[PDB]
RNA sequence: GAGGGAACCCACU
């Protein structure tokens, strides 16, 4: 039966629950990561050419089958530990499994038969894991198993550790591979252009590019032109076709216009023709190929073997790459001049970059597959070099001492500790950020930061349709949650449903395809093509078909019920281009959307039923796909899709404004990501306040995760007192936020209170602080180890004594315990020696290197561990905590990108009270509201009053009908409130009733990371740069401000010379130098013995004493040492 | 090229030589010249 | 001085110099002593 | 992360509150039928209550290092 | 009574 609108909200929140009860959040990167190690590894090592060695002996090195452990630890002693999670966390340890390989070496003797070594489980290396993945410890475990190793269950994994540090793969945006894009080249000699980065299937290779251009107007006619991958020169496509090995012009244009009958487009080829008529043979069009080459090779043949290369190997590769499979490439080079003909027409759109459709998503998979494809390429290399070395003048190589396994060990390791995705010695030409620490301040930015997109577009680009937001964005990417500044648009976060593909293969498809009435390029005329639908799998034209619309209704039905095509397969019907796309490859974004079949739901009321039981039927959220009620939609199929909002759209009357609804969405609201899923309410904010609230929930402070009393983070905070919000959404049930929580359900009464609440500030009440209102516990680790770098060098953790170290800091070390290290549960101050270090001098025979406090961040020592790390040495890692109160200027934000500091804090008899004696917890000012436009942040504060007065939590999912403003107020108005949220308040200074009346209700409030005393910094005097002598940089080292260029126009402006050269001069650098009057090079002065003498002149006598800055001298010294002569006159 | 110049040697590895040192002399004053490889320190980064 | 054993939960004697493992259970990871000084907290 | 001693706003006793209030849930009460039981009037202490997360439950499923 | 630089990333106004 269907389902009634009574209880369809019930019911989509009931599939969401089942969704997000199969899947997480995390599923991309781990599924990324498993399709990676199960696949991609073995996929590499088998694409991996044999290594053939001659000197003679002849030696085949052949890789075979890769095994890959579970993460196991080696100590120095050498036995293997099954290596923990917070053991790689707290030793520092790279979380990581090793890998063997099966190799099989055969010896091929002059006179002698093959000779089989078969080296099996062959340690070539370390592959780093994902937590949480199936080759995790963690897999499989119940929640009960990860309290007992120490691991939150609330974890998502997701994450590499590297060092002992959290690094999560962000996801890297691409254009997609092996589809045609035509787009016009503005400001240049091309009208248009047609663009194919080729890249092969099943195989991980660079994607080689082909442009199929056309020469604008401004030449007797416009031409088409193709650049080639390993070619200088442009080649006319006529001279390509030809080469291909087709040299009559009725089957270059038979290739190329499949309807003879249309004239325009012979029009348009006409000139391509006339201009490669002169060559009219497939070798001498090879020949004017290979003439181009990279390096044109002097003999002919040479220049035809190059060619050949090209246009086999290197043209386009997706197609085919193997011999005799020209007709194939020929067919899809006459598609992209087509395509380039149908765009100069005006025939055809053009296509669009920012189409997200166009779009792959690189996620830990095809990134880590690449580096194992670029590592294993070296490892075989270096492989390659030992066994050449000992063949060449010995007979015999030990192929465990050929491998070096550093090389894999130790990319992999780099590349992820750093972000740098590439090599160690070509990081400047390598993609940066890549690998990110993960952010660990709140479960909400641990969430937001493991479903990170970027665009790799520089954001130095001024331009902004990469930033823009884009209408094919819907369902799969948050259109709130961007960054501000200069990464607005580019870095991206995924929408709550959205999963991004992992990829399959095309063999069932293409061979259901083959055997379902689709025949062949290879089998048909041309004159087939003109009526027929191109079906193209994974970008690659494989045939046509005479019935498209059965053909599409069979496919889909296949994909429905999980049959020869599996879910994630995208099938687009392009009707008017009369075209069949289908699209198996890794890194499209798709989302899941309800069935809907003569505007009805296939979602009944027994799939609801059976979904309120997933415990007890064992039904889930797959058996929901495998009955064909929802399927997986990405952005290429959702421009072919009619979209019901709701499943009123389809229970509508006679005028539905659409009666032919494919999908219906399952909730709107799913359209965001994490962090704009806990603002309430978002529909009733202005959009960029959104954008800002889903900046700040990231930097609010609660309880980021459950197992951080083992944790020995970096930087750590905590809130004592982390509530649930009263006015909660449905979607905030999925991101934990109710068991890990960021912020205090607060009295907030927007008023206007002494004027100390101005220009974004709040009034706190100091007496609701004194309580433990938004009190937190910042928590600082400092790590430490012994290390021997060299053999006379040797740091030690040591209690040190004044007459026997060299250069302590006049500090006080009586806190440090006699193993060097200061004990749990000491107070400490930032002149304080934490960690006792010595290091031996080669009577002093040791200085002081101690491990000190930072600077006037006062607290007490949490917790001190003792370790050993990778190479064995000594240790140490200490946790100190300081309690923050809250205070004047501590940041602080609702739901609603209201932002501000605590301008007072005042008493609970000096706060304004209503007449049952209740003080707001923090007044904000009317004035943060009308510019603003954050009406969400009031119907939060009126929603959560009739929350906590009815005993429930308030819903404020977006789009919900059933709560409006006027219902809520007429709850309100039940409880014996004003209805509109309203008290009469009475002044707590002099007890007099506020002529006005006082918005005042409960809002979710949340402390945000910025403290002011992480910000408070002044220097009068102290540490300056070596080179310039400047003072230094940042409150971190007690540094100086900077007077930068901006300042010193103000005070030009001013008219403040002596203020001016204050700053410039002497309170940054003052110096004097000893010039000769004569050459006004600076002379040699000996102020001891009063010796001022300048060579290069035989002066003693003219000499002047000048006062510059020693930036100034720097300067004129830099430039001495490129040959110019500042010469300083002093006439 | 003070020991190549000193005793006997070849005029291309004299040539060659002077074009080493023209290349360190231009790469201390001028590091980020186009059409020539970058002055770089063994760690792979080039030099200021 | 005592470290307390990260799983084992036992309490053990390390010296200077001694390599940092457990004689129970073998584990890497220890942990210090709370201290024996004398600490006031305003209840504040 | 525990219950709060007392309402941030005015001071009222709640730290006594959090058991019985589970009891009383338990106990097929409604929430607001639970806080006017344990005479919670005002919204601002039955926010402490009905806003509470008790994460000192699951920081208690860790093996204490002490 | 004060001994590194560089690169990259995140964030703030
Ligand atoms: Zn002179
Ligand atoms: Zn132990
Ligand atoms: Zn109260």
């Amino acid at each position: 039966d269907e389902i009634t609108p009574d209880l369809w909200q019930e019911a989509c929140w009931i599939v969401i629950s089942s969704y997000f009860d199969e899947k997480g959040l995390v599923r991309q990167q781990l599924d990324s990561f498993d399709e990676f190690i199960q696949m991609s590894v073995q996929r590499i090592v088998e694409d991996a050419p044999p290594i053939d060695l001659q000197a003679p002996p002849r030696y085949l090195l052949k890789f075979e089958q890769i095994y890959l452990s579970k993460p196991t630890h080696w100590e120095r002693d050498g036995a293997p530990s099954p290596m923990m999670p917070n053991e790689a966390r707290l030793r520092n340890l790279t979380y990581s499994a090793p890998l063997y390989v099966d190799i099989t070496k055969t010896v091929i003797k002059e006179g002698e038969e093959q000779l089989q070594t078969q080296h099996q489980k062959t340690f070539i290396g370390k592959i780093p894991i994902m937590l949480r993945s199936t080759y995790c410890l963690l897999n499989g475990l119940t929640d009960r198993d990860l309290c007992e190793l120490n691991e939150c269950p609330l974890d998502p994994g997701g994450y590499f550790i590297i060092n002992g540090s959290e690094k999560v793969l962000i996801a890297q945006e691409k254009m997609a591979t092996n589809t045609v894009y035509v787009f016009a080249k503005k400001d240049s000699k091309y009208a248009y252009t047609g663009e194919c980065r080729s890249c092969l299937e099943n195989s991980s290779r660079p994607t080689s590019t082909i442009w199929v251009s056309m020469l604008a107007r401004g030449a007797i006619g416009q031409r088409i032109v193709a650049t080639l991958p390993y070619i200088k020169q442009e080649v006319p496509i006529i001279i390509v076709f030809r080469a291909l090995g087709f040299v009559s012009d009725r089957d270059i244009l038979e290739h190329i216009i499949y309807d003879f009958e249309d004239p325009e487009m012979m029009e348009m080829v006409k000139p391509s023709l006339d201009e490669a008529f002169v060559i009219q043979e497939q070798n001498v069009a090879l020949n004017f190929i290979g003439s181009r080459g990279a390096k044109p090779g002097v003999t002919k043949e040479k220049r035809i073997k190059y060619a050949k290369e090209v246009l086999q190997k290197e043209m386009l590769p997706h197609v085919g790459v193997s011999d005799f499979c020209e007709t194939k490439k020929a067919y899809f080079l006459g598609y992209m001049v087509h395509r380039l003909l149908l765009a100069a027409l005006g025939r055809r759109e053009l296509d669009d970059r920012d189409h997200y459709g166009n779009k792959r998503l690189d996620l830990a998979g095809p990134l880590l597959a690449f580096l194992f494809r670029g590592m294993f390429k070296n490892l075989l290399k270096e492989v390659r070099i030992y066994a050449q070395k000992f063949i060449d003048r010995g007979k015999d190589f030990n192929l465990e001492l050929a491998i070096k396994t550093r090389i894999i060990s130790d990319g992999l390791k780099y590349s992820l500790a750093t972000g740098n995705w590439g090599d160690q010695k070509k990081a400047h030409q390598a993609r940066a950020g890549v690998s990110q620490v993960l952010n660990r301040l709140t479960f909400a930015s641990t969430l937001s930061h493991l479903r990170r997109l970027n665009s790799p577009i520089g954001r130095d680009g001024k331009l902004a349709k990469p930033r823009q937001l884009h209408n094919t964005l819907w369902g799969m990417v948050c259109p709130a949650e961007t960054p501000e500044g200069h990464a607005v648009g580019l870095v991206k976060n995924l929408a709550l449903m959205a999963y991004i593909s992992v990829g399959s293969q095309p063999s069932p498809i293409l061979e259901f395809l083959e055997e379902w009435s689709m025949e062949n390029l290879e089998e048909i005329s041309p004159a087939a093509i003109a009526d027929a639908t191109k079906i193209f799998v994974n970008g690659c034209w494989v045939g046509i078909h005479k019935d498209p619309e059965q053909l599409m209704n069979t496919l889909r039905k296949l994909r429905r019920q999980m049959d020869i095509i599996v879910s994630e397969v995208s099938m687009i019907r392009d009707i008017r281009e009369r075209e069949i796309r289908i699209y198996t490859d890794a890194g499209r974004i798709c989302r899941p959307l309800l069935i809907v079949e003569k505007q009805k739901l296939l979602l009944k009321k027994r799939h609801i039923d059976q979904l309120k039981e997933r415990e007890y039927n064992n039904y889930s959220w797959q058996d929901l796909v495998a009955s064909g009620v929802v399927e997986y939609i990405d952005t290429l199929e959702e421009e072919t899709v009619m979209l019901a909002m709701t499943p009123d759209d389809l229970q509508e009357k006679e005028v539905a404004y659409c009666s032919t609804y494919t999908h219906c969405e399952i909730h709107p609201s799913m359209i965001l990501g994490v962090c704009a899923s806990i603002i309430p309410f978002p529909d009733h904010n202005q959009s960029p306040r959104n954008t800002y609230q889903s900046a700040m929930g990231k930097q609010a402070m609660g309880v980021y995760i459950t197992n951080f009393h083992v944790r020995m983070d970096t930087l750590a905070h905590v809130l004592y007192y982390p509530q649930k919000p009263l006015v909660t959404t449905r979607s905030m049930e999925y991101l934990r936020f109710r068991e890990l929580p960021a912020g205090i359900n607060s009295i907030v009464a927007i008023a206007s209170y002494t004027g100390y609440n101005q220009e974004d500030s709040v009034i706190m009440n100091r007496s609701a602080v004194d309580r433990g209102f938004f009190r937190s516990v910042f928590y600082r680790s400092y790590k430490e180890q012994e290390s021997k770098k060299g053999f006379d060098q040797e740091e030690v953790f040591e209690k040190p004594t004044r007459e026997t170290c060299q250069g302590m800091r006049h500090a006080i070390y009586d806190k440090l315990d006699d193993d060097g290290l200061i004990a749990p549960g000491v107070r400490v101050s930032g002149d304080d020696v934490i960690i006792g270090k010595t290091v031996t001098l080669p009577r002093y025979t040791k200085r002081d290197c101690s491990t000190f406090l930072r600077t006037s961040e006062t607290g007490i020592v949490d917790q001190v561990m003792v370790t050993l790390n990778q190479e064995g040495y000594k240790f140490c890692k200490i946790r100190v905590r300081s309690v923050r109160i809250p205070q004047i200027g501590d940041k602080f934000a609702s739901r609603h990108g209201q932002k501000g500091t605590c301008g007072i804090q005042y008493r609970q008899e000096d706060m304004p009270f209503t007449c049952e004696g209740i003080t707001p917890d923090i007044i904000i000012n009317p004035h943060a509201i009308p510019s603003r436009m954050t009406i969400g942040h009031l119907i939060e504060c009126l929603q959560g009053k009739v929350s906590a007065n009815k005993g429930e939590i308030g819903d404020a999912t977006p789009f919900n009908d059933a709560v409006n403003v006027q219902k809520i107020s007429n709850l309100l108005s039940d409880y014996g409130y004003h209805l509109r949220g309203n008290e009469v308040l009475y002044n707590g200074f002099t007890g007099r009733k506020i002529t006005s009346q006082i918005f005042i209700g409960p809002t979710y409030y949340q402390r945000l990371k910025h403290m002011v005393d992480d910000k408070i910094h002044s220097r009068a005097r102290g540490p300056i740069q070596i080179l310039n002598r400047q003072p230094m940089e940042g409150r971190s080292r007690d540094g100086g401000l900077r007077f930068g260029e901006m300042e010193r126009d103000c005070q030009i402006a001013h008219g403040a010379a002596q203020f001016l050269r204050e700053r410039l001069f002497e309170a940054s650098d003052p110096y004097q130098v000893h010039v000769c009057n004569l050459c006004g090079i600076m002379a040699i002065a000996n102020t001891r013995t009063h010796t001022y003498e300048c060579r290069g002149c035989r002066n003693k006598t003219q000499i002047s004493l000048v006062r510059m800055p020693y930036a100034c001298k720097l300067l004129f010294q830099e430039l001495m040492s490129m040959s110019i002569a500042p010469r300083m006159m002093s006439v | 090229l003070r020991r190549n110049e000193q005793n006997g040697a070849a005029a291309h590895v004299i040539a060659e030589d002077v074009k080493l040192l023209q290349f360190h002399v231009a790469t201390m004053v001028d590091n980020e010249l186009p059409g020539l490889p970058r002055a770089m320190q063994k760690s792979g980064r080039p030099l200021k | 001085m005592i470290y307390i054993c990260g799983e084992c939960h036992t309490e053990n004697e390390i010296k200077s110099r001694d390599p940092i493992r457990c004689r129970e259970c073998g584990y890497r990871i220890m942990y210090k002593k709370r201290t024996k000084r004398l600490v006031v907290f305003d209840a504040r | 992360m525990i219950i709060p001693v007392r309402c941030f706003t005015c001071g009222k006793i709640v730290g006594n509150k959090w058991e019985a209030y589970l009891g009383l849930l338990q106990a097929e009460y409604t929430e607001g039928d639970a806080l006017d039981a344990l005479g919670l009037k005002r919204y601002c202490c039955r926010r402490m209550l009905l806003a509470h997360v008790d994460l000192i439950e699951k920081l208690l499923n860790y093996a204490p290092l002490e």
